[PDB]
RNA sequence: GCCCGGAUAGCUCAGGGUAGAGCAGGGGAUUGAAAAUCCCCGUGUCCUUGGUUCGAUUCCGAGUCCGGGCACCA
RNA sequence: GGGCCUGACUGCGAGGCCUGCAAGCCGAGCAGGGGCGAAAGCCGGGCCUAGUGAACCGGUGGUCCCGUGUGGAAGGGCCAU
RNA sequence: UGGUGUUGGCUCUUGGUCGCGCCUGCGUAGGAUAGGUGGGAGCCUGUGAACCCCCGCCUCCGGGUGGGGGGGAGGCGCCGG
RNA sequence: GGGGGGAACCUGGGGAACUGAAACAUCUCAGUACCCAGAGGAGAGGAAAGAGAAAUCGACUCCCUGAGUAGCGGCGAGCGA
């Protein structure tokens, strides 16, 4: 982690619940992460979005 | 102001608030011009003028109204005001309060979702050339 | 300062508590006491001067009970006070409490 | 953490209809020189993007960065 | 070097390495929902061994567990960070 | 050292902010001193119009406004460049 | 009528530190020691503007229990209805 390599949550786009925490280099990668991740609330894959920690 | 108007002024009194019905009974007493005056209903939305999203705009199909049928379009001006024709000075009193009330309803139906204040900060009923009366919406 | 002559109020002992930190209510870690120590809190005594049976009487009474002095004088009306020293008048007045 | 803020040309800067000002640079006048003075000239998505308006550095939303402010730190 | 991709999974975990404690470590297999592959299969980040910090206090998103006569509310618990 | 108690009277000058009354709002095209939109073909006149006489006056210098002395039937908009 | 005395005990007004926290400041020691005032053979408290969930109880005091519970706590040492 650094001011540039940052921590961040991944929120489920369908239930708005954060299910994952991970990191990114925000220079390297200014855009908000989208990724499919299993949301356990919905019990199926869902595209998760980067949300500020 | 002209004698004709100065006259009407007496049948009013600012302080008093009045009621949709009380105002409907005055309208006739306030329409002293040589023609079927209108009536109008001036509000004063308590929302932010310079903006959007929280812009009050739409239509209402008044049960009686106009007589000039219904569906009047109203849109809040740059200030916080919104104005609209509710009928002509003729119309039996028990016919205007039905529209005044039917119009004011639409306004509330078009209030935003992000508005601070009591929305209907103030409301008034009038006639083309007559004075005006506040009212308890 | 010392003892209200009408109410009896006197200096009490209070702690003077020193804190630091952001209250929990404001989303802080909570408050810490950086020091506590004794102090006295005084009644707000003042002089009330008052003329009863022409003689001059003078009370040390807490501000809260300044009006109460004058009430004593009203109730002093039907009293056989004339010709007295101030010392015994005060005594006389104080006796209606 | 939250609140107030500046970004306008090389440097510094004031500003719902617009884009300029000081000296830096260059050309010319002048001088024995260095200047000072004097005349012209440049040097712009007015931080970014999105939205009002007929349109805007000007209003607003959103961003990015430095400037400031207050507080807190198990 | 390329193509597709998000398993840098959610629920667990047989059995071990290490070891005073507390930690640290490796992990087959089953379920859910996926990826890649014709398939066998592989995939619970990164060839590997460093890149870290117990608790307490508190923050923020869920959950809807407790709510001081009762219904709410305050405040707390629980999961995640 | 602020606030407040003990702590009062008169006055001058004052702002904030609440209600109502009214006036001020001039980039250019233009009858020329356009606040935002809406409403609205009549309104202003024996509750005195056309200019005129003292003017609160603001001014972007043309004018905007406002009470009255004089004053005895016409000014201002739809129209439309 | 008071004044002054009385071993302990009682109430009221004031009120430490060593020490413990294996340093220390909040915390503890402890409202203890001690000083002061008053009482009396006791003193204090006492006949609900109480308890608190029993649709209940019924002044106060003292013992046993409830209970090292409920809670309080640099959530530490500890304190403790
Ligand atoms: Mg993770
Ligand atoms: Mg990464
Ligand atoms: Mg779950
Ligand atoms: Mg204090
Ligand atoms: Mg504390
Ligand atoms: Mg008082
Ligand atoms: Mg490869
Ligand atoms: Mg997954
Ligand atoms: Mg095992
Ligand atoms: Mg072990
Ligand atoms: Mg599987
Ligand atoms: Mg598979
Ligand atoms: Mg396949
Ligand atoms: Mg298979
Ligand atoms: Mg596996
Ligand atoms: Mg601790
Ligand atoms: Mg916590
Ligand atoms: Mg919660
Ligand atoms: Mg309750
Ligand atoms: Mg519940
Ligand atoms: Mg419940
Ligand atoms: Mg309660
Ligand atoms: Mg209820
Ligand atoms: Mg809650
Ligand atoms: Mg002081
Ligand atoms: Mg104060
Ligand atoms: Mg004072
Ligand atoms: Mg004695
Ligand atoms: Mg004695
Ligand atoms: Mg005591
Ligand atoms: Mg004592
Ligand atoms: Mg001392
Ligand atoms: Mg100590
Ligand atoms: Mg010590
Ligand atoms: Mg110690
Ligand atoms: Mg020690
Ligand atoms: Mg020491
Ligand atoms: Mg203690
Ligand atoms: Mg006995
Ligand atoms: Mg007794
Ligand atoms: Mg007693
Ligand atoms: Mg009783
Ligand atoms: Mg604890
Ligand atoms: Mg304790
Ligand atoms: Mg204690
Ligand atoms: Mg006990
Ligand atoms: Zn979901």
């Amino acid at each position: 982690a650094s001011e540039v390599r940052i921590k961040l949550l991944l929120e489920c786009t369908e239930c708005k619940r954060r299910n994952y925490a991970t990191e990114k280099n925000k220079r390297n990668t200014p855009n908000k992460l989208e990724l499919r991740k299993y949301c356990p609330w919905c019990r199926k894959h869902t595209v998760h979005r980067e949300v500020k920690i | 102001h002209g004698k004709r108007y100065r006259a009407l002024l007496e049948k009013v009194d600012p302080n008093k608030v009045y009621t949709i019905d009380e105002a409907a009974r005055l309208v006739k007493e306030l329409a002293t011009a040589k023609f079927d005056e209108t009536v109008e209903v001036h509000a004063k939305l308590g929302i932010d003028p310079r903006r959007s999203d929280q812009n009050v705009r739409g239509t209402v199909s008044l049960p009686h109204g106009l007589g000039k049928a219904g569906r009047i379009e109203f849109r809040n001006d740059k200030t916080g005001a919104i104005h609209a024709p509710v009928g002509k000075a003729s119309f039996p009193p028990e016919k205007l309060a039905d529209n005044i009330r039917a119009f004011i309803r639409a306004l509330e139906a078009h209030k935003p979702e992000g508005a601070k204040g009591t929305f209907l900060r103030s409301v008034y009923v009038t006639t083309t050339m007559g004075p005006s009366v506040r009212i308890n919406p | 300062s010392k003892v209200c002559e009408i109410s009896g109020k006197r200096p009490i002992v209070a702690n003077s508590i020193q804190r630091r930190g952001k209250a929990k209510r404001e989303g802080g870690v909570g408050k810490k006491t950086t020091g506590i120590s004794k102090r006295r809190q005084y009644p707000n005594l003042q002089k009330v001067r008052v003329r009863v049976a022409g003689q001059e009487i003078t009370f040390r009474v807490a501000a809260s009970h300044i009006p109460k002095v004058y009430e004593l004088v009203e109730r002093a009306k039907g009293l056989k006070l004339e010709g007295l020293s101030p010392k015994e008048i005060k005594k006389e007045l104080l006796k209606l409490l």
